């Protein structure tokens, strides 16, 4: 029984927004650093994996509700600033947050009502750790198939609110797969 | 009569006739001669006791070795040169941790009580308790011992219902230890006086609810205002009963009750063996009931100490210390609270059980319909009762589940007249309401008044309620006036001082202050609270409260376990307005404005106050506006307490 | 015997009865739950770490200071500054139970407890028929807490050293999964180290008359009536649903077990045990009541 790691770094391409506050975005209550919760991205996958088809979202995800019970197969963890990108963002004197001051035109009137939304600054950079816990050998390669499949669909979507309006476009480099429990290879799975 | 009944209803009156001299225009040979005209209270012996409460009367009233009388001399010494002024004002007890005289008031409340007393008042077994309440109705600022030179600070009525519980306590005790001839027991000779005084004749008995937190805060439903005001009243009436339903046992006196709320009520009771083997048994009932519903969530546990009449009487101090002592023992057990049979029954029944309702966090409690429990769905009826309806009636069928065997129901005042003439073994408890007269009329006091949350605590309670008045006035009278003083402010003050808030009142008694209302409103009657407390305290005593913003539809349950002078005239009244000014002036500084200056403040840094000047420079606030906040914002305690008022202003 | 000291670096959740409720430490009743879980999990043998460990509730840290639970002992002088007082740091533990203790040096050390806060994150439910059609989302609320940069929990552990060893390999496989409450949704993952502080070994193997449990347990049916001769102690309702038990996890949930809590004092020692809370399972259910005593 192994336990194998997928780690890696993800960037924001176009401005993201979780706002859990909200309209703020959600942060940690000392360090004031936005970060981006496991629920969210777990979430985003879960829809989209599924929407592309099942039992193979119950063995990945889990969901123990239907009279079945499955225990969850992936483990998604938070992600926080790097190092590098609060160095980066330092030494250029670049703040954390922005803030994109919105509008609404109302139709027969035309008088515009302003919003104020805010929004994590492009650029930045989240670490993650997912976890795969490999309850059987012989499904392996279909289940890093699958989350390869709804990696390539989040790559092509959004994260958080208001995708459709132009914002939470995110990347994922140098990722990294590590056996760290047992005695399972894995010098052959691969994710982009 | 009953002897002991004739004890209560003569000494609750034996210092009448102060009224009456006082008057002037109407002591113990006066107040013989009143109350001798009127048909009810035309009982003898009460005429007796009341006309021999003094030493010089009794020398020659060769009255029997057996007459009432001579304990209420007893329990009025131990309650308690002599010119009295009738005009002497009262003082509030507050100042050493004065109120509204003249002749013509003491005459206006001769006709009252006259008034009273052919209509109100009649002369039964059971009527005690409502003599005992139109005593309170008529007399809690009639100052009782006008003496110069004494620190006047206790009213007639502490004084009568002082004297009365002694008086009762004494008569327990020398009928229960085989003495009759109380004349000689007692009044023979100063050193045989003194050792009675020196002889433990007394029991202070203690109580505490266990279990108070979790069980009003485990809400997680929609009807969260709805269940807490019902879930609260539902504790507080459960300790209500458990008091009244003791004292009944121990065939004593709603007087002997000094104190009742949050959890705690204290009695003194008689130091006999009867009365401790009843406490014993009643003890082992009420613990087999609270583990036969709840088993964790609510437990009582009561101890009882003896305690000499010479304590009472502040000698040595010593009523400090036996108080102090008592209190340890009800702490040190509470720690060893069920026996090994118990423990043993508590973990071995499996039983069928279905899961937790969802309004109460409970799962060993038996759901139904709506995943709600009976117990849940009695708490949600009594909510839906409680703001109409004014009298609660304890009664063999009811709706909620009460201690021995008992259940509440509600109902109006005209439905309680006709459960009165139905004889029905009732008791009335009320909403804050005198005047009543009514069966078992026993004002209960509970502000009952309808995110901001508001919790308070009296900061100096725990000396006052043990160290007090050093030295000098630390008898139980003033402990107990003191106490009911306290309790009073915090069970009428709030309705009166909340009523301009858009506030419900939740919890509210003892020191616990539990208010829930808007954002605005909670601050701005936290504030009047506040002013107000230290107004009836005349700055003696000092409250710590916190106030949180909370979003709606949270668990209730969980926004509870999160939760001056300074904050009212130096944020609130210079910043705040002159703030508020500056933005009603100036339009289209919108949020976005003011959250651009909060940006460049809470990042304590200089290049950020060049920043912050060159955005003021591009507003188009008046130069008074925009200096003055510049010259605040160039200070660490200004700024601090400038975001908290720009804060505020959103 | 060797201590564990547990580092976060992710917030966690951890329950008393609601998931928007947030507790700081837990009881040796999940603690077992989980290695047993991970035992389990890794198809190992269950018997050698079932009936020879005996583990320790959780204890915070801080920078370098270690905590236990306030003996529930009856302190004669206040009786304000104590109540407020939950855990007492092992430097002044001697102090404490010896009346060395001031109640200057109480609200100073309720002063220097900052080791954590708590918080309640928002959350929304879109599974609904916001797939399907116009309907509300479903908004629900989780509780969490953070530990600073250099604050976590600790264990104290005993038995054999082959006892140890496994314990060892176990908590390895463990540091990947989680200890808390929703731990598949991002909470509660950890990274541990041995380290053993001279002073808690100094502390924990004294000679006394009393004993401060520091853990929940239950004596067995034939001892406690000489066990409970003179005590001072707190019992706690433990519930909880079950994992992989039966059909529907809604229908099946542990039978409710009271135990005392992790600071009562004892006269006379009892040996605790296992206890099931089963009924209608498949296979049978564990709870730990099994004391670790401090013996001064």
């Amino acid at each position: 029984y192994s336990k194998i790691k997928i780690s890696g770094t993800i960037e924001v391409v176009t401005g993201l927004h979780i706002g859990g506050g909200g309209s703020p975005v959600v942060r940690d209550l000392q360090t004031k650093l936005p970060i981006i919760p496991g629920s969210s991205i777990k979430g985003k996958m879960r829809n989209l994996l599924a929407k592309h088809f099942d039992e193979r979202v119950l063995r990945l995800f889990g969901s123990s509700e239907k009279g079945n019970i499955q225990r969850a197969r992936l483990q998604i963890s938070d992600a926080f600033f790097s190092e590098k990108t609060k160095e980066h963002f330092a030494q250029n004197d670049i703040a954390y947050t922005e803030t994109k001051f919105e509008n609404t035109i109302n139709r027969l009137t035309a008088v515009a009502n302003p919003r104020q939304i805010e929004r994590v600054t492009r650029g930045s950079e989240f670490d993650f750790v997912f976890i795969y816990n490999v309850d059987e050998e012989s499904q392996v390669e279909d289940d890093f198939e699958n989350i390869e499949k709804a990696i390539h669909l989040l790559e092509n979507d959004y994260l958080g609110g208001g995708g459709t309006r132009g914002n939470g476009r995110i990347q994922f480099k140098d990722t990294n797969i590590e056996t760290v429990v047992g005695e399972y290879d894995s010098t052959n799975l691969k994710i982009k | 009569m009953n002897k002991k009944n004739i004890l209560m209803y003569g000494s609750l009156l034996h210092d009448i006739g102060k009224i009456i001299y006082r008057s002037g225009d109407h002591h113990s040979k006066l107040g013989h001669q009143f109350l001798s005209q009127f048909s009810e209270f035309k009982d003898n012996e009460v005429l007796d006791n009341v006309a021999y409460h003094h030493y010089k009367e009794l020398a020659k009233a060769n009255l029997d070795n057996d007459n009432t009388a001579y304990i209420t001399y007893i329990a009025d010494n131990i309650a308690s040169l002599f010119n009295f002024d009738k005009y002497t004002p009262l003082y509030s007890v507050f100042n050493i941790v004065k109120f509204k005289y003249s002749s013509g008031n003491y005459t206006t409340l001769m006709k009252d009580m006259s008034h009273d007393l052919e209509h109100k008042l009649s002369i039964k077994e059971g009527t005690f308790p409502s003599l005992l309440q139109w005593t309170e109705s008529l007399w809690q600022y009639v100052p009782s011992s006008t003496n110069k030179n004494q620190l006047i600070d206790i009213s007639l009525y502490d004084h009568s219902r002082i004297t009365c519980a002694i008086a009762s306590c004494i008569f327990d005790y020398l009928n229960e230890n085989n003495i009759h001839n109380y004349k000689d027991e007692l009044f023979s000779k100063y050193e045989n006086t003194k050792s009675f005084y020196q002889k433990e004749a007394f029991l202070l008995l203690s109580m505490d609810m266990s279990g108070i937190q979790d069980f009003i805060y485990n809400i997680s439903g929609s009807k969260a205002l709805k269940s807490l005001r019902s879930r609260s009243f539902y504790l507080e009436l459960m300790l209500e009963v458990i008091v009244d339903q003791l004292l009944e046992r121990l065939e004593l006196a709603r007087a002997n009750l000094l104190y009742t709320g949050g959890g705690h009520a204290y009695l003194l009771v008689s130091n006999t063996d009867k009365v401790k083997k009843k406490i014993t048994q009643f003890n082992n009932e009420l613990k087999k009931w609270f583990m036969s519903e709840f088993t964790t969530d609510l437990s009582l546990s009561m101890a009882f100490e003896k305690c000499s009449g010479d304590d009472l009487m502040n000698t040595s101090g010593n009523y400090r210390t036996i108080w102090r002592n008592v209190s340890s023992k009800l702490s040190d057990i509470k720690a060893h609270k069920y026996s090994a049979e118990d423990i043993l029954k508590l973990n071995h029944f499996h039983s069928y059980g279905d899961r937790e309702c969802k309004e109460c966090l409970r799962s060993d409690i038996d759901i139904n319909d709506d995943g709600l429990c009976s117990i849940c769905e009695g708490i949600i009826n009594i909510s839906n009762d409680l703001r109409d309806k004014s009298f609660f009636v304890l009664s063999e069928t009811g709706k909620l589940k009460m201690p021995f065997n008992k259940f509440i129901s509600v109902i109006d005042y005209e439905e309680a007249e006709m459960l009165v003439q139905n004889n029905n073994q009732v008791r009335i408890y009320s909403k804050n309401k005198p005047y009543i007269g009514i069966g078992i009329s026993t004002n209960l006091w509970m502000c009952d008044y309808d995110l901001g949350v508001v919790r308070a605590d009296i900061d100096n309670l725990g000396a006052t309620f043990i160290s007090g008045i050093p030295e000098k006035y630390n008898s139980i009278s003033r402990t107990a006036t003191l106490s009911r003083q306290l309790s009073l402010f915090f069970k009428y003050e709030l309705n009166h001082l909340l009523e301009n808030y858009q506030i419900t009142a939740i919890y509210s008694g003892g020191d616990d202050l539990f208010l829930i209302g808007a954002w605005d409103d909670i601050i701005e009657a936290s504030i009047y609270i506040n002013d107000k407390f230290k107004e009836f305290t005349l700055d003696k005593l000092t409250l710590s409260a916190g106030v949180g913003m909370f979003s709606g539809k949270y668990p209730v349950s969980k926004m509870a376990f999160e939760t001056w002078d300074e904050f009212k005239k130096n944020i609130l009244e210079e910043k705040l307005l002159v703030l508020q000014q500056g933005f009603s002036q100036t339009d289209e500084h919108g949020k976005a404005f003011i959250y651009k200056m909060l940006a460049l403040l809470r990042n304590n840094e200089a290049i950020n106050i060049a920043r912050l000047a060159y955005l003021l420079a591009r507003s188009k606030m008046n130069e008074d506006f925009t200096s003055k906040i510049f010259n605040w914002a160039q200070n660490d305690k200004d700024k601090n307490q400038l975001i908290t008022a720009l804060e505020y202003y959103i | 015997t060797k201590v564990f000291k547990l580092s976060f670096k992710t917030p966690v959740h951890f329950g008393k009865k609601r998931l928007s409720d947030g507790e700081m430490t837990i009881t040796a009743d999940t603690l077992f739950s989980a290695l047993f879980i991970e035992t389990l999990q890794l198809g190992k043998d269950t018997d050698w770490l079932l009936n020879d460990l005996i583990i320790s509730d959780t204890f915070p840290y801080e920078n370098e200071l270690y905590y236990l639970p306030k003996p529930l002992i009856k302190i004669d002088s206040n009786h304000k500054a104590f109540k407020k007082l939950k855990y007492v740091p092992v430097h002044h533990y001697n102090q404490y139970l010896n009346g060395e203790l001031s109640a200057e040096d109480a609200t100073d050390l309720n002063d220097i407890f900052n080791i954590g806060y708590f918080s309640l994150q928002t959350k929304v439910s879109l599974i609904a028929q916001e797939t399907d059609s116009s309907a509300d989302s479903e908004p629900y609320s989780v509780g969490t807490f953070t530990f600073e940069p250099e604050a976590g929990l600790y264990f104290i552990a005993k038995g054999s050293e082959e006892t140890l060893d496994h314990l060892n390999n176990i908590m390895t496989a463990l540091q990947y999964s989680g200890l808390g409450g929703k731990r598949n949704a991002g909470y509660g993952q950890f990274e541990y180290e041995i380290i053993n502080n001279q002073q808690l070994s100094k502390l924990l193997n004294q000679n006394g008359k009393h004993s401060i449990l520091l853990s929940t347990a239950m004596a067995k049916k034939e001892e406690i009536e000489s066990a409970l001769k003179e005590a001072r102690y707190i019992l706690t309702k433990r519930s909880g649903f079950v994992q992989s038990t039966n059909y529907s996890e809604m229908l099946v949930k542990k039978s409710d077990f009271y135990s005392f809590s992790s600071g009562s004092v004892f006269k006379n020692i009892f040996n605790g045990d296992i206890f099931n809370v089963g009924h209608n399972g498949k296979h049978p259910v564990y709870r730990y009541a099994k004391p670790l005593w401090l013996e001064v």
